[PDB]
């Protein structure tokens, strides 16, 4: 027997819902092959320390 | 004379252990102590000025201590805050009278008895160490011209303690981002340096490339991973009642936004900071190449190199530069 | 209750108690922005 | 705080020009 | 207890790091020419009223 929260979903929330997902899908999808979309961490990564720095200078 | 010193050396403990554990009402010992270090005896003064940095390491604030005076306050309503600020203005004071003893002894010609010259270099010594953690406190500039006049000596490879000094100022202007400190040292050492005509050591100049104040790094540079929790669990919260929440509340919101301006404050000042340091570095760059120092040509230019774009014989040394296992040299190599 | 004058002792009195009524007035009408109390930290 | 407001202005302009 | 010389309080205070090796042409800083070199920078950089009535860049353009 279906829940009245699923009924109440499925009648207003499931089309949206569903739409949103499929545009995160494409975007994510569009961007995966793209060059220059990092992570604050992973670009903190690829920085380096202070003294990674100096060193590399050298 | 020994048990002399034995005796002395028990007495100074226990003025130490006095007013080590509980300051604020022992501030007598530390009047008595700071008064032994002028005392003409040289082993009561070597043996109060050294075990006094530690007890001055300890008791310095945070902070500076304003002159608060009472004209503005005319309060005379304090139970245990009254104690504090007699406690403040009397370590104001002794610090005052401690740093003075300190400078006059540094001040020795090395003719006189060895026994004043080694009062000298102890006294050096105790404002070396004093300095790494007092330098955010009153009349830091003292020793600062203090130290910077042991520095910028004509000749300082006798010296014992040139090699810290500089190891200090080094660290002290690499650690400061902000500009503040980094311009109040460089504007005692331009003022030292026009008196002398623009005569050091190259390894003396040398302190000036580890200004941070004149380094730029990238915009996401990696730190020292730091891990903490992030907040404190909520079933593992302490009770706290309404008024006590409505005041945290309110005090985490004034604190943010004292937290912004700070930010901003220090953005705002950093820049001009630097400009006036830019402004005397190269001033005191061109003077030593315009005087055309044989023994600090290198430096001058590697300095340049350095800070150019900032702007709108290695055994003929010692004291060789900070961090110099990662600064290869760009323009003074050996 | 006091029951004694001064001649210009009075007068020095109320030239400090004004100068510091308009210390006071000049600090609260500048710290209504936090930048000046940061300024003033590091003054 | 604002001790200030122990005196009224006309007192405190009329010990002003007392200096 | 070990029977020492110095008591266990002073044994503490006088080991620390800063208690090592303590054991009981020509020129020297001209002080007044810097004086007066201050003074005249000083001039070079610029009674009885109270205050209350008186009172009534290098770095502007880098690569960056």
């Amino acid at each position: 027997k279906v829940s009245k929260s699923t009924k109440k979903f499925q009648s207003k929330h499931l089309k949206h819902t569903l739409d949103q997902r499929r545009k995160e899908k494409i975007q994510k999808k569009r961007i995966q092959g793209r060059r220059g979309n990092k992570t604050d961490q992973e670009k903190a990564d690829a920085a380096g320390t202070r003294e990674q720095q100096q060193l590399k200078k050298s | 004379t020994e048990e002399k010193i034995l005796q002395l050396k028990e007495d100074i403990a226990d003025l130490v252990t006095k007013v080590m554990e509980e300051p604020e009402e022992n501030t007598a010992a530390l009047g008595r102590l700071c008064k032994m270090v002028e005392s003409k005896n040289p082993n009561t003064c070597k043996f109060s000025m050294l075990a006094l940095v530690p007890v001055f390491k300890s008791i310095i604030p945070g902070y500076r201590i304003r002159p608060l005076t009472e004209t503005e306050k005319k309060e005379k309503v304090s139970k245990e805050v009254s104690k504090l600020r007699n406690f403040e203005q009397a370590l104001v004071y002794n610090y005052k009278n401690y740093v003075g003893r300190l400078q006059s002894l540094s001040k020795t010609p090395s003719n006189a008895a060895p026994i004043q010259v080694s009062l000298g270099i102890l006294a050096t010594q105790a404002a070396k160490e004093l300095i790494s953690t007092a330098s955010h406190f009153n009349f830091r500039t003292d020793i600062f011209t203090l130290l910077l006049r042991r520095i910028c000596k004509p000749r300082i490879s006798t010296d014992p303690t040139s090699i810290q000094i500089i190891q200090t100022f080094e660290t002290l202007l690499n650690e400061d981002e902000e500009g503040s400190i980094s311009f109040e040292i460089l504007r005692i050492f331009n003022k030292i340096l026009k008196t002398r005509n623009f005569n050091i050591e190259e390894s003396v100049l040398n302190m000036l490339l580890s200004l941070d104040v004149l380094h730029d790094y990238d915009p996401n540079t990696k730190l020292k991973g730091n891990v903490s929790a992030p907040k404190l669990k909520k079933k593992d919260r302490v009770h706290l009642s309404k008024k006590q929440r409505k005041a945290r509340k309110e005090m985490q919101q004034i604190e943010e936004e004292m937290r912004n301006a700070e930010q901003a404050v220090s953005a705002e000042e950093r820049e001009r900071n630097q400009s006036e340091i830019l402004k005397i570095v190269f001033t005191i760059y061109l003077n030593i190449l315009k005087n055309n120092a044989k023994t600090l040509i290198g430096s001058v230019l590697e300095g340049l190199t350095k800070f150019g774009n900032m702007a709108n014989y290695r055994s003929l040394r010692l004291a060789d530069p900070l961090n110099n296992e990662i600064i290869k040299p760009s323009v003074n190599v050996s | 209750m006091i029951k004694d004058k001064d001649s210009a002792a009075d007068a020095d009195d109320l030239e400090s108690e004004l100068n510091a009524m308009y210390s006071d007035y000049k600090t609260r009408r500048s710290e209504r922005d936090a930048k000046f109390r940061a300024k003033q930290a590091r003054g | 705080l604002s001790r200030y407001v122990k005196w009224p202005e006309y007192v405190r302009v009329q010990r002003q020009k007392k200096i | 207890e070990g029977d020492h010389k110095l008591s266990s309080k002073a044994r503490m205070i006088f080991n620390d790091p800063i208690f090592n090796n303590v054991e009981p042409f020509d020129s020297d800083y001209d002080s007044e020419e810097e004086k007066n070199q201050t003074k005249k920078e000083k001039h070079s950089r610029d009674e009885n009223l109270p205050d209350w009535f008186l009172e009534d860049a290098m770095n502007a353009r880098p690569i960056k």
